[PDB]
């Protein structure tokens, strides 16, 4: 299969800059290359159709250009409706590949986030589980690193991830992590710590609680 | 109506042509089909048409034409053709039975042959299986002789694409000849490519 | 207009077989390829299979040969993909999508009308309602608080706060597939620090599948 790469990966600009997102295929396509675009929760919508092509509809700011192996897209003035992820195919050959996406969001003021920790629940512990939960709320850019450390022991494996859209009115991005553990490993141990590491953070902070204690 | 040409004229003086495992295919729609270019011999060693006669193109109207070009070994040629068998018919370019459309041929010792050797025209001589009508395999993968993952430098693991290498003085047949193939198709569509 | 509507979607035994339909209408269906791309929660498009115009021709990508079949049916003005087989990894929103150009070949096209999607979900896992659980708030100048909605399948879960009166700062995340195969969200709000006590905050989870509705009081640790 001809593997469809696409760079960058992210990308923050703002209302009336230029974008511009590279697509290359690990083989000649030569000009058979197609940009979708996709807003979250909603079907692609074709935007350019052989490299260059405008397809019927698409404001006149999108624009393609490529062949061989080097393809472009670019949007000329930025709009607010142009915020979405950006894909590109290849149709020189079956099966049909697309690049990873580019996702494009609002550009703003680097925003450190605000970090939270929840022991878990008495509830819960009776259930014979235990959540700790780490909230990072409000935050930009969208580049999060989130640490588990038990009694100063560092975790891998047992945490999952969950992060929102950009924000409509403040443009923040938010993350929920969630370490789980069975009651009798929750039993056998006392601080209970997350590391949250970001660009609007100097250094890395830390919120912790030890179990058997307040909040 | 429309009043537009045929890029038929940029399809057949195009530049530099493809290799037959690569074919190229352009789409043509919208336009006024001009075949008087076509009927010049001594210049296209071969033109055969399956499904129509030659001489009455003019007369038709179309939902899309395609134009096919590569560039075969001129022995080759003979199976560019509905039920052939050969190597270049089985791997590389293969026409439906029911194969409606022209087959242009003419030599090109002139412009595809060097004494040093012209290689750049490769075709695809090993393949698991024959190609379906109109398919293009363009992958350039190991090949085993009993389809498993084949990493060369390993033995049993050998290149699928092999090179022409046309030469200026060698026999006629080994001579390289470019290729043009007319496909109409006749959907549930409205013509729009016809005759003056 | 051009309408691509999709059917057939559900949850489905690893093992099992899964019909899908797309009607269509708007153009003459005859006249043009038709494709199958599908995109796992979270990821990207990946292309499926095509049929051609008169479906003599169809291609199927190599993590689906074998076991999906891509039919038409002219009379109706609809595409089919039989799913045998089935297996986790096959869970994605399934697309029906158009070749712009009518024609009856496959290669160097586009895909100009997308339908909206069928859900597919391939799990063992057997429908489970979910266990809400408060995350209290602790003890600057503003405070954060909410419900745990854990151990539920399938998808999707609702949540509001105090019955859709309060929504500004509300922070509802997407939900993880934990290794059980259940699924587990979490949904949070930033509160002023000097209302808690006085002002009551419930959380309000509704799972349609398992049909199971909680309210749920998220108070002040007693400590
Ligand atoms: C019709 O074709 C002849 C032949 O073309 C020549 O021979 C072919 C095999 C190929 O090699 C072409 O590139 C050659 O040009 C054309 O007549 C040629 O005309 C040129 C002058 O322009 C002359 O130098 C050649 O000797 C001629 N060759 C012959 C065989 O007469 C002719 O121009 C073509 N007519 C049209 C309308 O395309």
């Amino acid at each position: 299969d001809i593997q469809m790469t696409q760079s960058p990966s992210s990308l923050s600009a703002s209302v009336g800059d230029r974008v511009t997102i590279t697509c290359r295929a690990s083989q000649s396509i030569s000009n058979y290359l197609n940009w979708y675009q996709q807003k979250p929760g909603k079907a692609p919508k074709l935007l350019i159709y052989v490299a260059s092509s405008l397809q019927s509809g698409v404001p006149s700011r999108f624009s393609g250009s490529g062949s061989g192996t080097d393809f472009t897209l670019t949007i000329s003035s930025l709009q607010p409706e142009d915020f979405a992820t950006y894909y590109c195919q290849q149709s020189y050959s079956t099966p049909f590949t697309f690049g990873p996406g580019t996702k494009v969001d609002i550009k703003r003021t680097v925003a450190a986030p605000s970090v939270f920790i929840f022991p878990p629940s008495d509830e819960q512990l009776k259930s014979g589980t235990a959540s700790v939960v780490c909230l990072l709320n409000n935050f930009y850019p969208r580049e999060a690193k989130v640490q588990w450390k038990v009694d100063n022991a560092l975790q891998s494996g047992n945490s999952q991830e969950s992060v929102t859209e950009q924000d409509s009115k403040d443009s923040t991005y938010s993350l929920s992590s969630t370490l789980t553990l069975s009651k009798a490993d929750y039993e056998k141990h006392k601080v209970y710590a997350c590391e949250v590491t970001h660009q609007g953070l100097s250094s890395p902070v830390t919120k912790s609680f030890n179990r058997g204690e307040c909040s | 109506n429309i009043t537009n040409l045929c890029p038929f004229g940029e399809v057949f003086n195009a530049t530099k042509f493809p290799s037959v495992y690569a074919w190229e295919r352009k789409k043509i729609s919208n336009c006024v089909a001009d075949y008087s270019v076509l009927y010049n011999s001594t210049f296209f060693s071969t033109f055969k048409c399956y499904g129509v006669s030659a001489t009455k193109l003019n007369d038709l109207c179309f939902s899309n034409v395609y134009a096919d070009s590569f560039v075969v070994k001129g022995d080759d040629v003979r199976q560019i053709a509905p039920g052939q068998t050969g190597v270049i018919a089985d791997y590389n370019y293969k026409l439906p039975d029911d194969f409606m459309g022209c087959v242009l041929a003419w030599n090109t010792r002139n412009i595809d042959a060097t004494s040093t050797g012209n290689y750049n025209y490769k075709y695809r001589y090993l393949r698991h299986g024959k190609l379906r009508p109109f398919e293009r395999d363009i992958s350039n993968v190991p090949f085993s002789p009993d389809g498993k993952p084949c990493t060369p430098p390993a033995l049993n693991c050998y290149w699928p694409l092999n090179d022409y290498g046309f030469y200026t003085t060698t026999g006629i047949g080994y001579q390289p000849y470019r290729v043009v193939v007319l496909s109409f198709e006749l959907l549930n569509a409205p013509a729009t490519v016809c005759g003056p | 207009e051009v309408q691509l509507v999709e059917s057939g979607g559900g949850v489905v035994q690893p093992g099992g077989s899964l019909r899908l339909s797309c009607a269509v209408s708007g153009f003459t269906f005859d006249d043009y390829a038709m494709h199958w791309v599908r995109q796992a929660p979270g990821k990207g498009l990946d292309w499926v299979s095509l049929i051609s115009g008169d479906g003599s021709y169809t291609y199927y990508a190599d993590s689906v040969k074998g076991r999906f079949t891509i039919s038409r049916d002219s009379s109706k003005n609809s595409l089919y993909l039989q799913m045998n087989s089935l297996r986790t990894e096959d869970t994605a929103l399934y697309y029906c999508a158009k070749a712009q150009t009518p024609t009856l070949w496959w290669l160097q096209d586009a895909f100009d009308i997308w339908g909206q999607g069928t859900m597919v979900t391939v799990s063992s896992a057997s429908t489970k309602g979910p266990s809400v659980f408060p995350l209290a708030p602790s003890s600057g100048g503003t405070a954060a608080l909410g419900c745990l909605v854990k151990d539920y399948f399938p998808e999707p879960v609702t949540v509001s706060w105090n019955s859709g009166a309060l929504t500004s700062g509300v922070h509802t995340f997407p939900a993880v597939l934990q290794s059980s195969g259940l699924y587990s969200l979490s949904s949070v709000v930033t509160v002023p620090s000097s209302s808690l006590g006085t002002q009551t905050y419930i959380c309000n989870v509704n799972h349609k599948p398992s049909n199971t509705k909680v309210d749920k009081r998220v108070e002040p640790k007693s400590c």
